[PDB]
Formats: structure tokens, C-alpha cells, sequence
């Protein structure tokens, strides 16, 4: 394999949806041969304008079929014209494994209203025996993977190719190392006792609450001392430093602070990146004061997942002297987590 | 009345006096949760 | 007797799009303060035009 | 005048549409003399029925000041370890036009390359090598 | 032709799926004999005029 003059590298972008599917009490399929059950639509992250969907027919749908259980996959709402993709179904056993995979080998086109799947899947025998427990409590779980192909591209890899480098766009880094050199600082900037000297004309451009704050009577007098006490140094540090270089890297040690100060300057970003870090931190013993956090900052979303964590942990989160506290303290919050557990869930 | 409240909730929540036990009895919806907790309703 | 009845669907979606987050800021901010025009610190005249800047 | 070029398909398993379709790669050329512009027409499947099962590798002239342009091609497919391997030489110096391709049509049989353990296939990626002589 | 006039005119049937960089075409177009007798017409001022839609 030598060196090449020119290259070029064809990338034909695909992109994967994985699927679960569990019918309950399935022996009460309740109808004759013919029946559908669709399932909910679904699809993944990107574009997320493509939606899928599964139809089963428990009984045959064909009269040559008739004893046997036939899967389709129907695509319900195409943005472009034509997607073409490859499935492939198996049923999740009692052990959880895949059994009777089967795919098509064709990558079949799909247009809206269009289905393809295996009427000749499994058959009904084999599913409906309990030594291979193909049926584990007459629940039936199916597991699609569905792989969607895309337009090929070229990034045309030939060389000489313009042989000088290109940095990018320098706003971020050039703001930055401007902070540690503190230049071109026309006013002074305090903050619990503690000097940090930046101005106020960067700050006014990137933050439009106190920009509006500004301007209205402060300016003239008490410009150059302006009272913060919401927040120590070392959030405020760590906010300017998101304000001028675009980013707070110091993320997941102070995330709870950080989103406080971030609900109090309206900074959605900043917001949604320290719910990301506290999503996942979700826990039985953080729940209450988590939840007390997200309806103090009206993080719908965080508390939606917080109560799908209780939801999903409702045994041992509601014993917690921290949800005892929640309870004493935060009547409406309960009452929203009875609404959601009740009428969303039964 | 803790289990009727559970089946019918879909209308007690629209009820006013559902919204009064609420603002003046926070421990009343917190042993009506409590009871929705473990029973009818663990599937999901 | 055990009446049977319309079946649901949950429809779950886990991580499903996250919490959709806005528009970013890292150069936006820039643009929208210009546009709002705020804080002339100079006025600079040049070939009779006039442009600010900071 | 040597050309030389490495061009790589990934998912090719996932070929993605049926017989006889072709899948152009960029328009390539040397820093020297650079204004005969060339491009790779490969067909997945095969191009006719006559020899089906082949992978039909052809050189098509894009780009070319000159009424005609004399050149032999050698087409090569790198395997897993990086070798160049079925090397097919077109030992004429073959004419060319504007518009016109030339090219090994039993290139290289189908199932020959779907054999895992031939090694011609490495992660779903081909990599062809291609050298052009122009006299 | 001489006067302009469509002849020998065909159409393929179907609607063809191209693609970068592929051909569909007619290879028995025309006769070449059909086309360069004089008499036809089809070969005006030794000019061929093509049209195509």
C-alpha cells in the first residue's frame, strides 16, 4: 500500500434505530386471522422526521400463511421522497437472548403508506410451545433493528489542496486569554469581597438581562461597583468564564450552584448543561432536594425525569427523610408527582 | 375513600375541593401518594 | 368471565430528544447586540457614512 | 506521467441499489500535469448479463484539452493487510476521448470477493489502486 | 430535417433512475444509411440537428 497523490474517501452515511416491543397476555389475541396490532411510532435522534412503525398479525394473514405469526415494518411519515433501509426482527426468548432472527438481505425502498416484513416469520406452533419459551408469561418481545441508508459523499482527499492551514473562527479563544491578562478593563467588578476585574461592555453584549439592567439607572453612578451577593467567587468565576470563552469545562463539581445561578440569570444553555450533569447523578437518597432544586428553577424537564425516577423507584425513594422533608415542606410538589404517577401511568 | 380517590382521580384533580385539600391538607395527597405508591399502578 | 378491552399504548422513548435545547450563543449574541445597536462608544465617519464599533 | 490513486468504499455490503448502477468517485488528477481529469466508474453489481457476478472497474476521462490522450491503466484491490492484489494491466496504451471510458469488465468475480476469508473485503471497505501511465 | 420537421422521433416508455454519472439511451436510434442518404433530408448542409426532451 503506497503513498497516493490523491485520494478520496466515499462515506455512505447510515444510521440505526433499535426497537423493543412487548405485547402482554398475548393468548388473548381476542380476534380471528386478519388482526393487526400496530405499535407506538418511534424513531431515533436524527433527522427524527422519519417515524416508523410495527404492525403484527398474531393470526395468518394470507390463507397460505394461516398458523403462522407475520411481523411488518410500515413507515408512516417521510420528509424526502424514498428511504431506503434494511430490518431485522428477533424474538427476545425467556433468557432475554435473540431467537428466530430473521432480516431481509434487500435494502427495500419506503414510502409513506409502504410495508414490508416476513408473513412467513415463525410458526404459530413453534411460538405457541412452552419448552422453547418462545412465550415467557404470555408476554412476546420483539427486538427490531432497523438500518437506513443515506446519500454517499465525498470529502475528495487529493492533496495540494489549498496546503496552507486554516485555523478557525477566533472569537472564543481570543476573548478567553484576555480574561488572565485583565486588558482593556474600564471599570471595576467586586463580588463578595473579592476583586475580579473585567467591564462592563462584553458583559452587556452577551447577556441581555444585565445589559437591560444596565442601562436603566446604574450606569450614571454606580457603574463601577455593582452589588452581587447571589452567588461566591466561585460560581461567578466560573459564569464569567462561560460568558467569554463559551464553555464552563468545570461542569459536574458544582453543577447544583452553577444551575441556581443559571435560573437566576435566565441562561438556558447554561440551564439545560447542568441538567445534563445532574441527570444522570439522579439517585434515591438526591431525589427530594433534586426535585426541590427543579421546581425551585422550573426545570420542567428535570422534573419530569425526577418523577419518572420516583416512578421507577417509588419502593424505597418515598421512606427517605429528605422526601419526609419534601412532603412537610412542598405540598404542591407532591400533589404534581400523585398527578403524574396516577393519571400518565393507570 | 384513599382507594376511591385512586380509581377517580382523572376527575378529582378537575374537582375544586380536590384543589383545597391540596392547599390546606398537604398530608392528606402525601397518604393518598403514598398508597398509589405501592398499589395499582406498579406495572410500568 | 374475563372481559377484554382496548389495549394502549404507552409509548416510551428513552433519552427520546433530551430537552431540545435552544440556539446557541457563542457568536449569536454579537450579531443580536448589534442589531439592537446599544452602547455607541464611538462613532466613526468615514467616506460620510457613519458605522459603529466597539 | 504516472497517476495514482487509492479510492475507498466503506458499507459496501450495503451496496444499495440493484444491478448494473454505477457509484462515480471524485475527479482526480497530479499536481503535474493537472488538466486531464479522471474518475473511477465502479459497478457493484455487474455491468452486463453477458459476464455477470463482477465487480466492473472502468477509467473515464472527464477533462482533456487534447483531441486524444494515449494511456495504459493498471486496477489493483488492496486486502486487509494492505497488498496490492489482482493487479489487471490494460497493456495497450489505450486511446481516449472526452466522454469515453475503457476498463477490465471481468474484473473480479462477486463471490469471489464476498469470501470472508480471502480477506478481500476487510471491514466492509474496499480500497482500489489504480495507476495511470500517459504517453 | 431539411424543413425542420420532427422525424424519427422515439421516446423510452419509462421513467429511468438516474444517478451521478449514468447512461440511458437508444443504441438502434437510427439507420446510419437512413441518416446519410440525401434524399431523406436528414443530414441538412451535412448538419445534424438533434433535439431531445
Amino acid at each position: 500500500g503506497p503513498v497516493a497523490e490523491s485520494w478520496c474517501y466515499t462515506q455512505i452515511k447510515v444510521v440505526k434505530f433499535s426497537y423493543m416491543w412487548t405485547i402482554n397476555n398475548f393468548s388473548f389475541c381476542r380476534e380471528e386471522m386478519g388482526e393487526v396490532i400496530k405499535s407506538s411510532t418511534f424513531s431515533s435522534g436524527a433527522n427524527d422526521k422519519l417515524k416508523w412503525c410495527l404492525r403484527v398479525n398474531p393470526k395468518g394473514l394470507d390463507e397460505e400463511s394461516k398458523d403462522y405469526l407475520s411481523l411488518y415494518l410500515l413507515l408512516v411519515s417521510c420528509p424526502k421522497s424514498e428511504v431506503r433501509a434494511k430490518f431485522k426482527f428477533s424474538i427476545l426468548n425467556a433468557k432475554g437472548e435473540e431467537t428466530k432472527a430473521m432480516e431481509s438481505q434487500r435494502a427495500y425502498r419506503f414510502v409513506q403508506g409502504k410495508d414490508w416484513g416476513f408473513k412467513k416469520f415463525i410458526r404459530r406452533d413453534f411460538l405457541l410451545d412452552e419448552a422453547n419459551g418462545l412465550l415467557p408469561d404470555d408476554k412476546l418481545t420483539l427486538f427490531c433493528e432497523v438500518s437506513v441508508v443515506q446519500d454517499s459523499v465525498n470529502i475528495s482527499g487529493q492533496n495540494t489542496m489549498n496546503m496552507v492551514k486554516v485555523p478557525e473562527c477566533r472569537l472564543a479563544d481570543e476573548l478567553g486569554g484576555l480574561w488572565e491578562n485583565s486588558r482593556f478593563t474600564d471599570c471595576c467588578l467586586c463580588v463578595a469581597g473579592q476583586e475580579f476585574q473585567a467591564h462592563k461592555a462584553i458583559l452587556a453584549a452577551r447577556s441581555p438581562v444585565f445589559s437591560a439592567m444596565f442601562e436603566h439607572e446604574m450606569e450614571e453612578s454606580k457603574k463601577n461597583r455593582v452589588e452581587i451577593n447571589d452567588v461566591e467567587p466561585e460560581v461567578f468565576k466560573e459564569m464569567m468564564c462561560f460568558i467569554y470563552t463559551g464553555k464552563a469545562p468545570n461542569l459536574d463539581k458544582m453543577a447544583d450552584d452553577l444551575l441556581a445561578a443559571a435560573d437566576k440569570y435566565a441562561l438556558e444553555r447554561l440551564k439545560v448543561m447542568c441538567e445534563d450533569a445532574l441527570c444522570s447523578n439522579l439517585s434515591v437518597e438526591n431525589a427530594a432536594e433534586i426535585l426541590i432544586l427543579a421546581d425551585l428553577h422550573s426545570a420542567d424537564q428535570l422534573k419530569t425525569q425526577a418523577v419518572d425516577f420516583i416512578n421507577y423507584h417509588a419502593s424505597d425513594v418515598l421512606e427517605t427523610s429528605g422526601w419526609k422533608s419534601m412532603v412537610v415542606s412542598h405540598p404542591h410538589l407532591v400533589a404534581e408527582a400523585y398527578r403524574s404517577l396516577a393519571s400518565a401511568q393507570c | 375513600a384513599v382507594d376511591f380517590i385512586n380509581y377517580h382521580a382523572s376527575d378529582v384533580l378537575e374537582t375544586s375541593g380536590w384543589k383545597s385539600m391540596v392547599v390546606s391538607h398537604p398530608h392528606l395527597v402525601a397518604e393518598a401518594y403514598r398508597s398509589l405508591a405501592s398499589a395499582q399502578c406498579p406495572f410500568l
